[PDB]
């Protein structure tokens, strides 16, 4: 588990991992928090 | 009030708009049997747009002659919640992002494959990095202070 | 050449004897592509997994928990324990077991001395000298390949046939 | 140490997975700017240059075909799981007329819940254009648990296929003599997969399609319907709807083969109860196939004496014309990948039109001809792919022709003698493209100049100076006439499409006469134009990829490279890539064209609705005899008025295909941003940026250049095919799911 | 016929003369590099323009530089 | 091989040797990736604002202050009727005691940049307690545990809340 750690390093894995994570928090604020037109505050 | 617009609280069209939208979502809802699960779909969407629609009207929201809200975003902090603090809050996390970019691009810069280190991330300076990120604010304005945030004349230069 | 357990087949050339419960049992050859450890591991954890499945879907048909949401039978609470978040607790914490155990396996697979399924639990003793571990871990291994097979047997029958802890 | 496999040739390690690029021996040492990363995936395939060793090669391809069968394992398998757990197929089998099928549902969130459609049958979701729903009734599934039986062991068959990968590539590899066995392959590609499978397709559908389908035909609900293997275990629940099963397998063995004709029929036609072909006649086809097949895999000599040599075969057919004939051939195709893929891709493309071709022209599913979503996705689905498939046919027989071609192994056979007279080929063929897109399009313009000065009788229309395709109207009246004169034992045409009566299912026309008038006639003929401008395209490429009058050497240059220079006057794309550049273009253009005019002649004069009295009312009504003539015609009566109901799709749920309308414009548009510019502008832009990047400090180890001017065009052409592609998909399916 | 000049950058490498495909370069003796060898552009009149030497050309800007001009029935590449 | 004092069936990890809480209890190696001293340092902050906050929960619940705004049991509650004005305050004043206490260096790649920085030593020792270092090693060690301990609490008592809705108690 040393070169798989590096091959997880890599470039696409990577970005794909931490789009994911992202699309992943946007939509469940979205789905938490529907239909925000302005800041809640 | 501001450009000739209306409060959506106040707007006739707005709620005509809403009125439309749960008669359709109704309509739609006739067509199925009992609490179905469509049925359950259906009347989730009814509550969320009747939720969506309140908040719309209680929000300090601008509409015109289509009943839909305008936003105010000539800079004054009345109408601050539609533009100002989303702007304020991009600024911040776009600025976190650029600035842990720059600082890996210029930490794995001074190592002896640099461009190795750019496809295999060093996913443990990478985290460090990154995290240092909440400061990006105060780190660029005390970077540009002491020069090491802009280049003078290594910078290359075409031929005229 | 010859295994020991069946006769006519050649020997695993992967277990020749120095394995606790080796009767050189591998006809179709797992151990040819697959590490001895890992597999070793496997069938431990399934010995002990299985151990207790059986052991606790016999007693929870005659012993229940206070409470209404444990009035079922085995064959039915997987899916009442589900919905209660029961199972959601063992789980969370097989979970944990199990990542530590993924540590546990690759640092074994990449030298350590680790053996396979040793986790050094052992509050007790049970096993004082080799020979007591030798015959312990036999122990362990048969009473888990017996129990692995009941519970196979005792699901099957009790999906079959909607019968009490008598099965039949 | 088997005398067909090597045992443990590669170390199944991680360690090359975390060294990109190591099969390259140019990208091995790693990055230096932005044009390696783009090299990693456009070589990653290219087993060609990764190895000097054929052995190797094959390799590497047999364990890639395994991958790929095990990915389309996964994708069956998921398409199982949804019809059984996110499918309204059970409602739809109780009522397959009245019920759309759908087999996704979409979350509740931001708003696109709305993509839920009123699929009939308590259920919301995407109406599915595949036509799964009509294959699983046809194979008689009539439980979602049969369904979600069939995605389990497609995924236990996904896995077998990624470790059958694994060890033939890791553990237990071929050797060249084994893959070089042309022979034993053809032998058991012929007899044991194609004919046995025709003959477990044959046993599966008269022990459990054909009972089942016909207990569903008769108004049995599918849960009083016996479980398949009851049919199996039980001689009496398949005698009662075939009352020859009770004499068992006896008129088999004793040739008394005519007992049989209860469900080894031949009847043509389709089923007036659910508009697709008989199951018998299918069961009957499958048997025949079956056994012609494992016959036809007996022919070539593999370890006995006995059977054909395919050297020998190819060796004997010279001819005064041809000089050494098909001498090297067998050399040819048994030590070059690229030319089994040339001819296997040409082919298979080429079949994958036959079979849409033949779906909607005989539907062979139950419900499915009344289906006019799954009728068209089918047709344009499989036209595209068997277009697509050509094109990388021509690609490989260039890439051979490139690299595996020697010139001493093939003097004065047929590819010799092909180069020797390329000129008379390509211009003969420049000639005959020019003469049929004149023609065509001509015609077209002279119609559109026409109508356009108020001159209605010099068209070429049907009303006007006509052009009546009669040699085709020959054949469909051949057709119609076979039953009982050419084909004595048929009851009914092959497809009603040659002749016929109207067969309506539930209102809805499955199949009626196609007419063929002087509409017909025009874009039949902008097919062969457009076809035959392709093939130019291609087989200029292929025939021109070693050598020209330009380049003595274009050889020496590769496939795949943008230029020679500007030198010559300009040696753009003289590659033999880049020709398959421009035959992608042309291909696209063939194949929407082809599938413009699928879709306006049936919507026009076969699809629609039929009264009670028997009054015929299409979708459109008829208006492509007289309105598809001309250019205007196309654009109003088609384009502009089938386009309504996608840009009216906001709101409803059909949006999501107004989205990809407006989306696949603006990657279509997108493209030509690639296509127009060129590579110089881009990297002195990209200069200026990596100054700006340079005063801030931020400028990458991993010097960023523009794109290569072959990945360039790579690029623009990719971005073209998905938006134009994209644009008649939503346009297709928007339309043809709102009416 | 297109111009092909040689500037004293060349180290005298060889290798735009060895991708010339029309032979308009050939290596001339010298004395302002290691190896004692400039390329010369003698036979211009037979240069197409396809600018192969350039492309060989290790130099930081190139020393073999070529101008596309007036163009001939040999500068054009025509076989006919 | 050594195996660790604390998980006895795994390597021992390394980059604990030289601390007051080792047990070898590090499965997942995260001192192997990231720094031990700033893991350390973000440790007993955790740990010290865990036990803050487990003695606010129950003084909360018990003492509370005058007025209308402070008068939730519930500190989940209580988070929510004291409004954002409170809680802001809060906010820049633990921003500044940040600012302050690490002299500037707040992030992970400029804290420990120069070395000279025991880890978790912001020098607070107004009552004396520490002078003898015998007694030193112990303290923090307890301080360790205590703040452990503290982490998981303030999570129980946190969720306890959420899932009940009226107190501690
Ligand atoms: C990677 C980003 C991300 C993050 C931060 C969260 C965060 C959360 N998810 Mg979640 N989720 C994600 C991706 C993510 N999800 C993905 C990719 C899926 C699969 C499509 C899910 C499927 C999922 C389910 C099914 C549930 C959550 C739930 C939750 C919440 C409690 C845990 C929490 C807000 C739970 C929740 O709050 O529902 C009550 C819950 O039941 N998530
Ligand atoms: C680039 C311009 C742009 C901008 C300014 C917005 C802005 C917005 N879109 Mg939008 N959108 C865009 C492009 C854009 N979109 C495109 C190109 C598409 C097509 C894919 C969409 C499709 C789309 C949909 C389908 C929806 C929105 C919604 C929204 C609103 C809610 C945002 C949200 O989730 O906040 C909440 C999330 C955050 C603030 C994330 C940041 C939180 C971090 C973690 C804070 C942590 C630091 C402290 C917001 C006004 C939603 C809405 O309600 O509209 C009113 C909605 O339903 N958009
Ligand atoms: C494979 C192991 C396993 C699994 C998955 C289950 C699962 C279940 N059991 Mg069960 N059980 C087990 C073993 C197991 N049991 C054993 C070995 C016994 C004998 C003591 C019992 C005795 C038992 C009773 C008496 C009852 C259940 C019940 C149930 C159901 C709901 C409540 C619950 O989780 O049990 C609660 C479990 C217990 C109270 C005793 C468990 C004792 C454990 C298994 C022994 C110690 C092992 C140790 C903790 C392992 C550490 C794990 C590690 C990762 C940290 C649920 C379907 C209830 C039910 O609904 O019946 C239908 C019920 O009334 N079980
Ligand atoms: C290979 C073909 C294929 C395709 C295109 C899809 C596509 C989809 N599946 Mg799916 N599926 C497949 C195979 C496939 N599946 C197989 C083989 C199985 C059996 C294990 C399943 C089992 C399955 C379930 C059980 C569910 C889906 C769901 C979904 C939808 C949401 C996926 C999602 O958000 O995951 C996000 C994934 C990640 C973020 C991981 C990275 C999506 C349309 C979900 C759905 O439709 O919800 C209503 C859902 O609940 N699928
Ligand atoms: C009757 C025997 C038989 C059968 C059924 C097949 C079937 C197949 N061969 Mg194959 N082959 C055979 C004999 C056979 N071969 C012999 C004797 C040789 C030596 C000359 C080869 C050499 C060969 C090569 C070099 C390649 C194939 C490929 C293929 C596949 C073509 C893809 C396709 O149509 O998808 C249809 C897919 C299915 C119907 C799925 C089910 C098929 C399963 C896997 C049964 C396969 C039968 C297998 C030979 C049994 C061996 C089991 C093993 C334990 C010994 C197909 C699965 C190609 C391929 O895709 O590689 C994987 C390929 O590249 N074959
Ligand atoms: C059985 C089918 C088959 C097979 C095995 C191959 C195999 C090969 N081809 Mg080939 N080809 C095929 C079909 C096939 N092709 C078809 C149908 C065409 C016509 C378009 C071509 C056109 C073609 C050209 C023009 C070239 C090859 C080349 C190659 C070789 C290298 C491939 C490589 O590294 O790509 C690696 C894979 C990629 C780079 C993937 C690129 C991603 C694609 C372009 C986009 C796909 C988008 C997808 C549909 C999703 C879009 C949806 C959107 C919403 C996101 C390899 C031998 C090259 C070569 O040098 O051969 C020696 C070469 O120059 N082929
Ligand atoms: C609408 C745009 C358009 C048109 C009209 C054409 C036309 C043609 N292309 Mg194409 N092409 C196009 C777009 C188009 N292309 C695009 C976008 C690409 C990029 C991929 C290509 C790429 C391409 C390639 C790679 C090839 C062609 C070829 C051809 C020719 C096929 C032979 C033929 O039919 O000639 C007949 C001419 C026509 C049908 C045009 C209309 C002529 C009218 C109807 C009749 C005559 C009118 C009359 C003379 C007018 C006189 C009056 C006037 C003086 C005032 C033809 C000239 C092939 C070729 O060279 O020819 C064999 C070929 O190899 N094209
Ligand atoms: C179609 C004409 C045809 O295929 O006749 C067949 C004719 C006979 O050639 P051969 O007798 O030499 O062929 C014998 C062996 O090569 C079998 O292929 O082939 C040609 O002469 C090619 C000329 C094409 C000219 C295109 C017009
Ligand atoms: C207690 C605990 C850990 C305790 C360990 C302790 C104290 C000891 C710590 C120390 O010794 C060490 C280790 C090392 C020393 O150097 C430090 C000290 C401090 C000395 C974890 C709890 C962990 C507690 C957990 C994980 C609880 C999870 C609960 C869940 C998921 C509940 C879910 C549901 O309630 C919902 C959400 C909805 C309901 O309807 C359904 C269900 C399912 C019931
Ligand atoms: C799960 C958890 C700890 C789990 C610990 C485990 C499993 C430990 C297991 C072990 O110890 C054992 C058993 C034995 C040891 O030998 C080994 C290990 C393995 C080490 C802590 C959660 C800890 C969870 C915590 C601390 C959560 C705190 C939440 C807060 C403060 C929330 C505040 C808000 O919610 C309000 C109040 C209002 C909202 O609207 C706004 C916000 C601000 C979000
Ligand atoms: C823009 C352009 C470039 C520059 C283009 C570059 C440098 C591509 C940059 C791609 C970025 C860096 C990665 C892709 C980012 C996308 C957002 C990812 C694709 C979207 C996914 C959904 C697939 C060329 O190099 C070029 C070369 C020859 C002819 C025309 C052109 C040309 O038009
Ligand atoms: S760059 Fe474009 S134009 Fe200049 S030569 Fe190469 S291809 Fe021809």
């Amino acid at each position: 588990m040393k070169d798989f750690l590096k091959y997880l390093s890599t470039a696409p894995v990577l970005l794909t991992a931490w789009l994911t994570f992202t699309a992943g928090f946007v939509i469940e604020i979205n789905r938490f928090y529907p239909d925000a037109l302005t800041f809640p505050f | 009030d501001i450009g000739g617009l209306n409060p959506c609280k106040d707007s006739e069209v707005f709620q005509k708009r809403l009125a439309k939208t749960v008669k359709k979502l109704e309509n739609r809802l006739k067509k199925y049997e009992e609490g179905t699960p469509p049925q359950i779909a259906i009347q989730q969407q009814i509550t969320q747009t009747k939720q969506r629609f309140t908040r719309y009207a209680d929000s300090n929201l601008l509409c015109g002659n289509d009943g839909l809200p305008h936003l105010i975003t000539d800079g004054r902090w009345s109408h601050g919640s539609e533009f100002l603090l989303p702007s304020i809050l991009f600024l911040y996390i776009s600025g976190w992002i650029g600035w842990v970019g720059r600082k890996y691009i210029r930490t794995v810069g001074q190592t002896s494959n640099p461009t190795e280190k750019e496809i295999i991330i060093d996913v443990p300076l990478a985290i460090s990095i990154m995290t240092s990120g909440f400061l990006w604010p105060f780190a660029a304005w005390q970077e540009f202070l002491s020069g090491d945030l802009i280049a003078s004349d290594e910078t290359i230069t075409t031929s005229p | 050449e010859k295994s020991k357990a069946v006769p006519f087949l050649p020997r695993p050339a992967a277990l020749d004897g120095s394995v606790v419960g080796d009767v050189g049992f591998d006809p179709v050859g797992f151990t040819s592509w697959l590490p001895l450890s890992y597999l070793q591991e496997a069938e431990i954890k399934h010995c002990r997994i299985a151990m207790l499945a059986t052991l606790g879907w016999i007693v929870a048909d005659f012993v229940h928990l206070p409470g209404a949401v444990h009035e079922v039978s085995s064959l039915a609470a997987h899916d009442v324990a589900v919905k209660s978040g029961a199972l959601a607790q063992i789980l969370i914490w097989t979970s944990i077991a199990e990542a530590i155990s993924v540590i546990a396996i690759s640092q074994m697979l990449e030298g350590s001395g680790r053996q396979p399924g040793d986790f050094k639990f052992d509050p007790l003793n049970f096993a004082k000298d080799e020979k007591s571990l030798k015959k312990m871990q036999l122990s362990e291994l048969k009473n888990g390949r017996l129990a692995m097979l009941a519970f196979s047997g005792i699901v099957t029958q009790a999906a079959l046939t909607g019968h009490a802890f008598p099965y039949m | 140490k088997s005398t067909i496999v090597d045992f443990n040739p590669v170390e199944t390690s991680f360690e090359k997975w975390a060294k990109p690029g190591q099969f390259s021996r140019t990208l091995a040492k790693g990055p230096k700017t932005t044009t390696w990363i783009w090299n990693l995936h456009a070589d990653a395939h290219d087993f060609d240059i990764q190895t000097n060793s054929l052995q190797e090669v094959s390799r590497k391809i047999f364990s890639a075909h395994f991958g790929q069968l095990a990915v389309i394992f996964l994708w069956l398998s998921g398409m199982h799981f949804h019809g059984a757990y996110f499918s309204n197929y059970s409602a739809w089998l109780t009522n397959p007329t009245s019920t759309k099928p759908s087999a996704q549902i979409v979350w509740p969130i931001v708003g696109q819940e709305v993509l839920n459609a009123d699929v009939g049958g308590n259920f919301q979701g995407i109406q599915i254009t595949s036509g799964f729903f009509q294959l699983w009734r046809a194979e008689g599934i009539t439980s979602e648990v049969e369904l979600y039986w069939t995605a389990v062991g497609g995924l236990v068959a996904s896995f077998l296929m990624l470790f059958a990968g694994w060890f033939h590539y890791h553990k237990a590899a071929p050797k060249l003599e084994w893959f070089q066995n042309v022979e034993s392959m053809l032998n058991h590609h012929l007899a044991g997969l194609l004919g046995l499978g025709s003959l477990s397709w044959a046993g599966h559908q008269i022990h459990i399609a054909l009972p089942i389908n016909k207990l569903l035909d008769l108004g049995v609900s599918p849960e009083e319907i016996p479980l398949p293997y009851e049919f199996i275990l039980n001689r009496d629940l398949i005698a009662q709807l075939y009352p020859s099963f009770n004499k068992g397998l006896t008129p088999f063995f004793t040739l008394n083969w005519g007992e049989y004709s209860d469900f080894l029929t031949f009847k043509g036609g389709l089923n007036p109860v659910t508009g697709g072909l008989w199951l018998t006649d299918t069961a009957h086809h499958h048997l025949a196939i079956a056994v012609l097949f494992i016959v036809a895999g007996h022919m070539y000599k593999t370890n006995w004496f006995l059977g054909h040599s395919i050297k020998t075969i190819l060796e004997a057919h010279k001819g005064p014309f041809t000089g050494e004939g098909h001498k090297g051939l067998y050399e040819v195709l048994t030590t070059s990948w690229h030319a089994q893929l040339a001819i296997n891709l040409a082919l298979f493309g080429s079949l994958s039109i036959i079979v849409a071709h033949h779906m909607y022209a005989m539907p062979p599913y139950p419900y499915i001809a009344i289906d006019y979503p799954t009728q068209l996705s089918l047709f344009t689905h499989h036209v595209w792919i068997g277009g697509f498939c050509i094109v990388g046919g021509a690609a490989h027989g260039a890439i051979f022709f490139v690299r595996d071609y020697n010139a001493a192994n093939n003097y004065n056979n047929l590819i010799d003698r092909v180069i020797r007279h390329r000129d008379a080929i390509i211009s003969h063929l420049n000639w005959v493209c020019i003469f049929l897109g004149c023609h065509s399009f001509g015609l077209y313009v002279h119609n559109d100049t026409m109508r356009a000065l108020g001159r209605s009788q010099d068209l070429f229309s049907d009303n006007a100076i006509a052009l009546k395709p009669i040699f085709a109207q020959f054949i469909q009246n051949l057709h119609t006439l076979a039953p009982g004169s050419t084909a004595p034992n048929a009851l009914t045409t092959v497809s009603y499409a040659f002749g016929g009566d109207v067969i309506s299912v539930g209102s809805k026309i499955a199949m009626m006469p196609i007419s063929l008038g002087t509409a017909d006639f025009l874009v039949h003929h902008i097919h062969a134009f457009t076809i035959h401008v392709t093939v130019l395209i291609l087989l200029k490429g292929v025939l021109y990829s070693r050598n020209s009058r330009l380049i003595p050497d274009k050889a020496n240059l590769g496939f795949r490279f943008p230029c020679d220079g500007p030198g010559r006057g300009g040696t753009c794309q003289v590659s033999a890539w880049d020709h398959v550049f421009l035959g992608l273009f042309w291909m696209y253009n063939s194949i929407s064209i082809v599938i413009f005019h699928f879709s306006w002649k049936m919507q026009s004069d076969v699809w629609g609705t039929v009264s009670p009295t028997g009054a015929v009312s299409h979708i459109t009504g008829g208006n492509f005899a007289q309105s598809s003539i001309t250019i205007n015609g196309w654009l109003r009566d088609f384009l502009w008025s089938q386009a309504a109901q996608v840009v009216q799709s906001y709101g409803s749920s059909l949006s999501a295909y107004g989205l990809i309308f407006l989306g696949a414009h603006f990657i279509w548009a997108f493209s030509l941003m690639f296509l127009f510019s060129g590579r110089g502008y881009w990297q002195e832009l990209i200069e200026s940026i990596v100054w700006a990047h340079n005063k801030l400090k931020v400028a990458p180890s991993i010097q960023p250049r523009a794109l290569s001017i072959t990945q360039g065009r790579a690029v623009g052409v990719a971005h073209y095919l998905l938006g134009g592609i994209g644009t008649t998909w939503a346009f297709f399916l928007a339309r043809i799911i709102s009416v | 016929s297109h111009t092909v000049k040689i500037y004293d950058t060349c180290i005298g490498c060889t290798q735009c003369v060895r991708a010339c495909p029309t032979d308009v370069l050939e290596m001339v003796p010298w004395d302002g590099c290691k190896a004692g060898q400039i390329a010369s552009a003698p036979r211009t009149e037979d240069c197409v323009g396809c600018k192969r030497c350039e492309t060989a050309c290790p130099t930081d800007f190139l020393s073999v530089r070529v101008y596309l001009g007036g163009e001939t029935t040999r500068s054009l590449g025509l076989a006919y | 091989k050594v195996f660790s004092k604390s998980v006895p069936f795994l390597l021992k990890p390394a980059g604990l040797d030289g601390m007051v809480g080792d047990v070898g209890f590090d499965p997942l190696g995260f001192a192997t990736f990231i720094d031990i001293r700033w893991l350390r340092e973000a440790e007993l902050k955790n740990g010290r604002v865990a036990m803050l906050a487990f003695l606010g929960f129950i003084v909360q619940e018990f003492i509370r202050l005058p007025g209308d705004l402070y008068s939730e049991p519930n500190g989940v509650k209580a988070f929510f009727q004291v409004g954002p004005q409170p809680l802001l305050q809060i906010f820049l004043f633990c921003g500044f005691l940040e600012f302050n206490m690490h002299k500037g260096k707040l992030t992970q790649v400029d804290m420990f940049e120069d070395g000279k920085r025991e880890p978790g030593n912001f020098g607070f020792d107004p009552l004396g307690f520490g002078k003898d270092p015998a007694k030193r090693e112990r303290y923090a060690l307890a301080e360790l545990k205590n703040g452990r301990l503290a982490m998981i609490a303030i999570g129980g008592l946190v969720h306890h809340a959420l899932v009940t809705g009226h107190a501690t108690f």
